[PDB]
């Protein structure tokens, strides 16, 4: 199986602060990731496919870069929209298995 | 030389070429089930190559006397195509990386 | 993109024809990309012009037209009487690679 | 300049149809393969393209469901298999490709086959 | 696109569930499936996949040998069978739909989410 870690935990950034995410995979699963922002109370919607490129209708303020072991979500500007959670997806093999999940406050 | 897409197409082998080969099969590590993006075909071309030089040039192959401007449709066919591998074949179909 | 409807019917002359064929289009079709095949009865279908710019390497002869992209004509002149079968028109370039509706002949 | 149809085959209404093509007589490397649709006192329809070197092909307004094609690079053939048939399936599928050596050749399509006869019955 | 569900139950202790999801403005033959779970309140799961033709159903450790997962492109709608429920099987199930990539003429599946329906919340209770 599997196993991946997202951090950090919990942080709070507004307006113009960046935020890093980090996805560290237990194996290497290459550039297979993808990066979403679910809502505290809506179905999760996909911000990154294939975990460098950039899904279509996605601001280009998000930005996914890795490969491997390590990837990394950055966020220039935190708009006070983004308030949500973030979650990688591995599918190298069977079964999928998900992260915990980065939560975004406003300073 | 030999035949087939290799040294034909692919990469040519030189005459009176000089050095070792060295493969291993690569069921893991950046190969994983289904069609992955890369690691696709690299055919249809209307000469037989050189030894030594890399075709990095993509363009649409010529199946006919006129050539198409950039619509895809009756001829104009694709000179490339994706390998449909997985780490779930046989013996003959397992990724094999060439040094 | 299939309202062809191609002009002529059925056409019964004695030998010494000078009449003449229509292929419409519903758009404008870049040449080079056309095709008339001959069909026969209980046989394979063969073809004799293409593009309608040029001619294959061996065909009977005595018979060529041209035509635009809204109609294109094609003349026959005094061809065998044995070529005496149905004509389907085609159109290349943009999928699907439709045929033509077809024509019939009479002695 | 030779290209040969299996003869002729009796199946079960709504199994699956399944015609093999073969050629002989130039290269088959870097060529094209067609299907086409025909009937007595019908017209024709042209169903769809095969490109053996790389696998691409397009369906019609017909053929987007129960219609698979398969490389069969061996022996220079291609196969493709339909399933879900219906009564109206009683038609010569027919197959071709162009002359081609050298890496460009003739726009036409010249080497046709023979086809079949598959009557959808009982 | 439009993804609906349904399949929801008060309780269901140990009980046989069909739930449904059906996929509208999309081609519902061309492209596989995902029922992908989510606990009240906890992070995201997936319990059962099921692929183009219908042939490839893959489930979870501990979802494997008890659920089940079909499709039918008559109605252009697919089924999820519950059974074997316990109490911990509260849950917030959504159905979903696969990336499909083309490169080179080829369709490359298993790679991510895209369209996310509504969702139905299954409870149990004692």
């Amino acid at each position: 199986d599997i196993q991946m870690t997202q951090s950090p935990s919990s942080v709070s950034a507004s307006v113009g602060d960046r935020v890093i995410i980090t996805c560290r995979a237990s194996q290497g699963i290459s550039s297979w990731l993808a990066w979403y922002q679910q809502k505290p109370g809506k179905a999760p919607k996909v911000l990154i496919y294939d975990a460098s490129s950039l899904q279509s209708g996605v601001p280009s303020r998000f930005s996914g870069s890795g490969y491997g072991t390590d990837f990394t979500l950055t966020i220039s500007s935190l708009q006070p929209e983004d308030s949500a959670t973030y979650y990688c997806q591995q599918a190298k093999s069977f079964p999928i298995t998900f992260g915990q999940g980065t939560r975004l406050e406003i300073k | 030389g030999q035949t087939g897409k290799i040294a034909d197409y692919n990469y040519k082998l030189p005459d009176d070429f000089t050095g070792c080969v060295i493969a291993w099969n690569s069921n893991n590590l950046d190969s994983k089930v289904g069609g992955n993006y890369n690691y696709l075909y690299r055919l249809f071309r209307k000469s037989n190559l050189k030894p030594f030089e890399r075709d990095i040039s993509t363009e649409i192959y010529q199946a006919g006397s006129t050539p198409c401007n950039g619509v895809e449709g009756f001829n104009c066919y694709f000179p490339l195509q994706s390998y449909g591998f997985q780490p779930t074949n046989g013996v003959g179909y397992q990724p094999y990386r060439v040094v | 993109e299939i309202v062809l409807t191609q002009s002529p019917g059925t056409l019964s002359l004695s030998p010494g024809e000078r009449a003449t064929l229509s292929c419409r289009a519903s758009q404008s079709v870049s040449s080079s990309y056309l095709a008339w095949y001959q069909q026969k009865p209980g046989q394979a279908p063969r073809l004799l012009i293409y593009g309608a710019s040029s001619r294959a390497t061996g065909f009977p002869d005595r018979f060529s037209g041209s035509g635009s992209g809204t109609d294109f004509t094609l003349t026959i002149s005094r061809l065998e009487p044995e070529d005496f079968a149905v004509y389907y028109c085609q159109q290349y370039g943009n999928s699907p690679w439709t045929f033509g509706q077809g024509t019939k002949v009479e002695i | 300049m030779q290209l040969v149809q299996s003869g002729p085959e009796v199946k079960k209404p709504g199994t699956s149809v399944k015609v093999s093509c073969k050629a002989s007589g130039f290269t088959f490397t870097s060529s094209a393969v067609q299907w086409v649709r025909q009937a007595r006192g019908q017209r024709l329809e042209w169903i769809g393209w095969i490109v053996v070197g790389s696998g691409n092909t397009n369906y019609a307004q017909k053929f987007q469901e129960r219609v698979t094609i398969t490389r069969d690079m061996s022996t220079s053939t291609a196969y493709m298999e339909l399933s879900s048939l219906r009564s109206e399936d009683t038609a010569v599928y027919y197959c071709a490709a162009p002359y081609c050596s050298g890496g460009s050749c003739f726009d036409g399509f010249d080497i046709w086959g023979q086809g079949t006869m598959v009557t959808v019955s009982s | 696109v439009q993804l609906v569900e349904s399949g929801g139950g008060v309780v269901q202790p140990g009980r046989s569930l069909r739930l449904s999801c059906a996929a509208s403005g999309f081609t519902f033959s061309s492209y596989a499936f995902h029922w992908v779970r989510q606990a009240p309140g906890k992070g995201l799961e997936w319990v059962a996949v099921i692929s183009y033709d219908g042939s490839n159903q893959y489930y979870a450790d501990s979802v494997k040998g008890r659920f089940t997962i079909s499709r039918d492109n008559s109605k252009n709608t697919l089924y999820l069978q519950m059974n074997s429920l316990r109490a911990d099987d509260t849950a917030v199930y959504y159905c979903a739909r696969d990336l499909a990539i083309a490169v080179a003429g080829t369709w490359h599946y298993y790679n991510g989410m895209d369209v996310w329906g509504q969702g139905t919340t299954v409870t149990v209770s004692s």
